[PDB]
């Protein structure tokens, strides 16, 4: 309704919540299309932006789609030089890195360098804990 | 000292924006 | 303490070379086999340098390799001579102290 | 009666070229994290 009205930013800011409560609901991919949208709404717009890029690779990591996840890197270094250059571009590359070699340890360790510099909030640690377990899952099998 | 000063002016705009 | 209770030379693989053996032994680690009252009750100091020089393939670097895995030693501190000089001023000195 | 070479040592002195500052732009790069996470919450 706030989108039919051209209010992006209220718009913005529901999609937000909505996108957040999808991804905590384990509802990954539509979280990460959710977050597509408030890229695109906000992309000429940069501080959300990146965080709008980190947790639509997160989420895509959760769904074990480690592919999206480095396409969304891409696009978001190509798009936006803020998240090229950004401590969240790393920390997205480096957990992408980390779920190809199937190293649940690199990751919680980059986790941690992550959360030394800019504090991971609640979802972020949920999420990271269910990229985490999909690794150890996969080691168990 | 230049970097000091403007890392005052940006603390006091986070101020007044909050304000 | 200073050589291993479990050792005899046969096994370790010099051979040949016995009686400078038998001199370094005596000259080197003899004065530390007591319990240390008595050296200081007799008045001797203990020894700090050893030599040891030859013709071009004799098994010097030989005995020096296994000195250490033979005689229960702390692992020994190996650095080759060209390898202590460097470029910074002072960089030398530091590293050999 | 003789001629002779020329050998190179030292970048500076007491200091090196491996080290050269080493504190000047450490700390620096603190201060530009902070700006810039100041600069974040401004922004926002
Ligand atoms: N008793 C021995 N005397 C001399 N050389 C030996 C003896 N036993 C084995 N070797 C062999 O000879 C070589 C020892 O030479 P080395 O002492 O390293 O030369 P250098 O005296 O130039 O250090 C090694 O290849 C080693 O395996």
């Amino acid at each position: 309704w706030y989108a039919q009205d051209q209010s992006v930013a209220l718009s913005n800011k529901c999609f937000i919540k909505c996108a957040d409560l999808k991804a905590l609901d384990g509802q990954y991919i539509e979280a990460s299309d959710i977050y597509s949208k408030l890229i695109k709404s906000s992309m000429g717009n940069q501080w959300s932006l990146k965080d709008y890029f980190l947790k639509k690779g997160l989420c895509q990591l959760a769904a074990t789609d480690a592919v999206a996840a480095a396409r969304t890197l891409q696009e978001g270094q190509s798009e936006d030089p803020n998240f090229a250059d950004s401590r969240e571009s790393n920390f997205l590359k480096s957990l992408i890195d980390a779920v190809n070699e199937g190293d649940s340890e690199q990751l919680s360790e980059h986790c941690k360098e992550f959360d030394n510099f800019m504090r991971l909030d609640k979802w972020k640690i949920t999420i990271l804990n269910k990229i985490k377990e999909s690794i150890q899952q996969q080691e168990d099998d | 000292s230049r970097t000091a000063e403007l890392q005052a002016e940006i603390d006091d705009t986070v101020g007044i924006m909050r304000d | 303490a200073v050589i291993r209770p479990d050792f005899k030379f046969e096994d370790l693989g010099v051979g040949g070379l016995d009686k400078e053996f038998t001199k370094i032994f005596r000259r080197a680690f003899a004065s530390r086999i007591f319990p240390p009252s008595v050296i200081e009750k007799l008045g001797i100091s203990h020894v700090k340098g050893l030599l040891l020089y030859g013709p071009p393939g004799t098994g010097k670097t030989l005995i020096a390799r296994k000195i250490g895995t033979m005689l229960n030693a702390k692992e020994p501190k190996i650095v080759n001579g060209p390898e202590i000089l460097s470029k910074y001023v002072g960089s030398s000195e530091e590293n050999i102290r | 009666g003789q001629q002779i070479f020329s050998q190179a040592l030292l970048n500076a002195n007491r200091r090196g070229e491996a080290k050269t500052a080493l504190a000047e732009v450490q700390a620096r790069h603190q201060e530009l994290l902070k700006l810039e996470k100041s600069m974040a919450e401004l922004t926002q």
